[PDB]
């Protein structure tokens, strides 16, 4: 502390809800299966960074 | 005599009038500048009644004087706009 | 003591330089982050907030901090597994700071 | 009285019929309505007096002034005027 | 001066001390009144209506209920209900208060002036018919309300009695602006003349 | 035939040094202060008028 | 092209063209639009104010009569400059430098 | 816990972060035993769809709706209210919306949240629709405006006033001659504003000098 | 036939729709795989939209203002269909106009800016002074050679 009182540790464990948010940002750049259920992929991913 | 002349575009340029986009920009900058240097001058007269002139010059920034700086700024702009109004009016009456 | 200009052939002090001069170049690219924004993020929405709070927020609002009474935000250490952009985290924020 | 009403109403009307100009400035007789017109230099056209013509007549006199160049002041004179005060 | 009254009294909502102090009930009302005057529509929204503290206090004092009504109806552009609200605000809030007894008359004038301003800006022309009906008064009444504020030069508007319209002629052009500017320089030219001369003698 | 093609005096940089040395006159036209350009503006009207 | 050239005014009414060319007022507009299209003249076409206000005269054959016009118009211009010059000498006679 | 963070965000006018919470909340209540938690699940389903209406997405409405269970195990009046309002919005049609909430009023009355965000949605579409009409015209009749939007005249006029004070096209309305003129021109010049600061300062300064120069007196 | 068609559309013209339609009805409309098919009857209908957009572009440039009453006549459209066509072509950002609903005018102009006008004026004065400066040299040249 005082050098560095703020310390942010970044996980990769994440949350289900966290993965939905990464997808959206991507989707703005290039839509991934916009006529099919995206949400399967979210469930299936479970370690992914 | 040869050196002094630099064509006929020496004198033609006195009539020549720039973009008025530029004039407005120069005059804008100068307006703000005088406010910002007026504040600098306000600090100069914050009190400025303590002894010895030399110690005041260093303390209230009388070296690199804000009063002199205001004066120059005003005069360049005042005189420039004087010539611009004059050359414009010259142009109106002369051509048509 | 700071950098200053000297004439080439008169070898004297004729002119002054900012001290900023004659010091490290500041971002060797262009300063800001490429088209990558909070939209592109995709993280880490919360922790990115914590980075905004730390870096941009005091700099934009000084007065706000003065109200709490605290000294302004201390250094940040970004550690974790990679592929977290942690480097991109700083660039994104800094973009928006001005 | 009939005079003062006549100088004022140049700025107040553009025309009156012969009945209405009588009533307003108080003329007593029909002939008096037209006689006072010639003297204040309003024409009668179609039984109507026009104050607008007096307006114009006043305007031509201003232009026959030789006083008016320096008084109104050319744009070119004004800029010169400001310039030279400093140069003193 | 209500400008300094609104800056202190709206801030003091958010962290308010009643240790050897007065009630929050008087201060939330007194704060709303002075905010209504000074703040413009945009900041009215921020600091009065969307104030979380004022929200939470809800309607529990008749005073509070009276001034709350009045700001909302000014904001949402309603005119029918503004005219009876104004009357109630005066009766139940301004008068009982000792300190706003003194500013009671000013509140009524300005409040009408403020609701007119919004309407006059937004329209080039009105009818005397439509304006009157909208506030919820008549043609005979509206003509008197307007004869107070227009000769003082607040609203910058005329009423065509002959046509039946309320015409708008608020200058926003350079001419309006030049007039403001020369009033600042003319107070300068006089003040130089007195300070300059005075030193010249002694 | 001999057609007119635009010309102007502009000076080299190495030339310049001497041009500065030999000009020690006040310069009636040099584009200076308020004074210098009020003299110019008049000069300019008679220039054009003769052309 | 000829009438706006010889006149000093550089905006021409529709009624002027209608009498000269012996055509309806309808037919006149048409003529103007076609002149803009060719590059015979260029400028703005105002139907409401019934103008054509030109910005370009495409260069024409120059006969002795047109030189006479061009020469005349520049005598007035030379006189205009000269009169302004006499005024410019009167104000500021006392100080120049 | 998740749902309540959802409601709060939805209201802060962020609809991505909101959406993920209501998604979780839908899944929680489907996976618990349904005795009272279908009810709570149906309510949440309205809120997931509601997030996306505000973002103006009907693709991701297609993805979330399904005939497997979100229209056959949660087939309800709120579903029919949502895909009417969703469809209306994209068309850019206020008319359609207006008619959709007449027969689905009970959805605004029962749901606080649905109502806050449909109030906003109304205002948003009317504002949008207007800009398009008044761009290529000036001196357009107020009556004309009413034809296209599909509202009473008197309504149109009160609505448009607000949006002059809102200050996104700021013109003036003619009640008596029934025109709208659009003004979009600058309302000050830069040199005049910078002048105001300048003469203001000099006013102060001269007083300050005299304070120092009154030693003569 | 093709040659007159291409030429018409390239160069800037004012033309009226039932007279152009009458020219190319026994010519182009009976040529199959263009206009003579069935769903190319609605590519013929489309030819009209392209003609009335051509007239709108031309008239936009050359006419600074024109009454709406007039503009209707020249385009061969009804009042209602004129306004909607102006509007669509202003969304697509090519042209700019202000159309009155009382139907007094259409002002095909985007209202010109203060700075640009002044800029435009200052340049013209420099062209007059340059023009005279060059002329004087060529007077000297001609007199002496004579
Ligand atoms: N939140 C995000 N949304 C979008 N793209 C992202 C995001 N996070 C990371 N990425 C992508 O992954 C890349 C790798 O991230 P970054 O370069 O910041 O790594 P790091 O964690 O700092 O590693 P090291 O340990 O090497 O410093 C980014 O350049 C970006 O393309
Ligand atoms: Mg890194």
């Amino acid at each position: 502390p005082g050098r560095l009182d703020r310390k942010i540790e970044f996980p990769s464990l994440r949350d289900r809800r966290e993965r939905r948010l990464i997808f959206g940002t991507i989707a703005s750049k290039m839509s991934l299966a916009p006529e099919a259920d995206l949400d399967s992929l979210i469930i299936r991913n479970d370690s992914l960074s | 005599k040869m050196l002094m002349n630099l064509h006929k575009e020496q004198w033609q340029s006195g009539l020549k009038m720039y973009d008025y986009e530029e004039k407005e920009e120069s005059n804008l900058a100068a307006t703000k500048s005088m406010v910002k240097i007026a504040e600098q001058y306000s600090k100069r007269i914050e009190e400025e009644k303590e002894l010895t002139e030399e110690e005041l010059k260093t303390r209230y920034v009388g070296r690199q004087d804000p009063k002199k700086h205001l004066s120059e700024t005003a005069d360049e702009t005042l005189e420039n706009n004087i010539v611009s109004v004059l050359t414009a009016g010259v142009n109106s009456v002369a051509i048509k | 003591s700071m950098s200053v200009a000297l004439h080439r052939h008169s070898n004297a002090l004729v002119d002054i330089l900012p001290p900023d001069s004659d010091s490290s170049i500041s971002v060797m690219g262009e300063n800001e982050k490429p088209d990558v924004t909070y939209a592109d993020v995709g993280g880490l929405d919360m922790q990115k907030q914590e980075i905004r709070e730390a870096v941009e927020l005091p700099l934009v609002q000084a007065d706000l901090y003065e109200q709490i009474g605290i000294d302004p935000p201390r250094g940040v250490l970004l550690y974790g597994p990679p592929g977290t952009g942690k480097t991109m985290l700083v660039k994104a924020v800094a973009n928006s700071t001005k | 009285i009939r005079d003062e009403i006549a100088k004022n109403t140049e700025l107040s009307y553009d025309f009156l019929p012969l009945s209405n100009i009588k009533a307003l400035l108080f003329f007593n007789n029909e002939k008096e309505t037209e006689k006072f017109a010639l003297e204040r230099n309003w024409p009668i056209v179609n039984s109507k007096v026009y104050f607008n013509n007096q307006s114009k007549e006043k305007a031509d006199y201003e232009d026959e002034m030789m006083h008016e160049e320096d008084q109104k002041t050319n744009i070119i004179e004004k800029a010169m005027d400001y310039a030279i005060s400093i140069e003193n | 001066n209500f400008k300094e009254a609104a800056k202190l009294l709206v801030d003091s909502l958010a962290t308010f001390t009643s240790i050897e102090l007065t009630s929050y009930e008087s201060i939330a009302t007194y704060a709303s009144v002075t905010g209504l005057f000074t703040l413009e529509r945009t900041d009215l929204k921020s600091k009065v209506i969307d104030s979380p503290e004022l929200l939470s206090l809800i309607s529990t004092t008749a005073a509070l209920q009276s001034i709350s009504s009045l700001t909302i109806s000014l904001y949402a552009s309603d005119y029918a209900s503004y005219f009876p609200y104004l009357l109630e605000t005066y009766a139940n809030v301004l008068i009982p208060c000792k300190y706003l007894n003194r500013h009671a008359d000013f509140f009524v004038r300005e409040m009408r002036r403020k609701v007119y301003a919004q309407l006059l800006e937004s329209y080039k022309t009105l009818s005397l018919k439509s304006m009157a009906s909208a506030f919820g008064v008549s043609v005979a009444f509206l003509d008197n309300d307007l004869g107070k504020f227009i000769p003082n030069k607040q609203l910058n508007c005329v009423i065509d009695r002959v046509n039946g319209i309320v015409e708008t002629n608020r200058p926003d052009n350079k001419n309006a602006q030049y007039h403001l500017l020369v009033k600042q320089g003319d107070g300068l030219l006089t003040k130089l003349q007195k300070y300059g001369a005075a030193v010249r003698l002694t | 035939t001999f057609l007119h093609l635009p010309c102007t005096i502009e000076a080299e940089e190495a030339e310049e040094i001497g041009v500065e040395h030999l000009l020690r006159d006040v310069r009636d036209q040099a584009a200076g202060g308020l004074s210098i350009r009020l003299t110019n503006q008049l000069k300019s009207l008679k220039g054009l008028q003769s052309k | 092209i000829e009438t706006v050239f010889v006149k000093n005014i550089r905006m021409l009414s529709f009624e002027d063209i209608s009498k000269a060319t012996h055509l309806p007022k309808d037919n006149v507009e048409h003529l103007v639009m076609r002149a803009i299209s060719l590059g015979l003249l260029k400028g703005s076409i105002d139907q409401v104010n019934e103008l054509v206000t030109i910005s370009w005269v495409q260069p024409r054959i120059i006969s002795g009569d047109q030189i006479t016009k061009m020469k005349d118009r520049l005598v007035e211009w030379n006189d205009q400059v000269e009169k302004l010059g006499k005024k410019m000498e009167a104000r500021g006679q006392s100080i120049w430098v | 816990l998740d749902l309540m963070s959802g409601i709060l965000h939805c209201e802060d006018k962020d609809y991505k972060t909101a959406f993920s919470y209501f998604f979780e909340s839908f899944e929680s209540y489907h996976n618990l035993t349904t005795h009272n938690s279908y009810e709570k699940a149906c309510q949440v389903l309205k809120y997931m769809l509601l997030s996306k209406i505000m973002l103006n997405l009907i693709d991701d409405v297609k993805n979330i709706l399904n005939a497997k269970y979100t229209k056959e195990t949660y087939q309800s009046r709120g579903i029919d209210a949502m895909k009417a309002v969703a469809e209306a919005y994209n068309n850019r049609s206020l008319l359609d919306f207006n008619t959709a909430l007449k027969q689905y009023e009970k959805e605004l009355m029962g749901d606080e949240l649905t109502r806050s965000h449909f109030n906003a949605l109304y205002d948003t579409l009317l504002e949008s629709n207007l800009c398009k009409i008044i761009e290529p015209f000036e001196c357009v009749e107020i009556s004309h405006i009413s034809k296209i939007i599909g509202l009473d005249t008197q309504q149109v006029e009160g609505k448009l006033s607000q949006m002059i004070l809102d200050k996104i096209f700021y013109g003036v309305l003619d009640q008596g001659n029934g025109w709208l003129y659009v003004y979009e021109t600058p309302n000050q010049d830069a040199t005049y504003d910078s002048a105001l600061e300048l003469v203001g300062q000099l006013n102060k300064v001269v007083d300050q000098l005299f304070e120092k120069a009154s030693v003569l007196y | 036939s093709q040659e007159s068609l291409v030429k018409l559309f390239t160069t800037n013209e004012l033309m009226r729709w039932p007279i152009v339609q009458k020219t190319y009805e026994p010519v182009l409309n009976e040529d199959d795989l263009a206009f003579g098919g069935e769903a190319n009857k609605h590519h013929w209908e489309d030819l009209q939209k392209r003609v009335i957009e051509h007239n709108l572009r031309v008239i936009s440039e050359y006419y600074s203002r024109i009454t709406l009453l007039r503009l209707n006549e020249l385009l061969d459209l009804t009042e209602s269909q004129t306004e909607t066509y102006i509007s669509d072509l202003v969304n697509q950002g090519i042209i700019y106009a202000k159309v009155n609903r009382p139907a007094k005018i259409v002002n095909f102009e985007k209202p010109k800016n203060s700075s640009q006008l002044l800029n435009e004026w200052s340049h013209n004065v420099d062209e007059l002074l340059e023009h005279i400066e060059t002329i004087g040299h060529l007077i000297t040249k001609e007199e002496i050679m004579h």
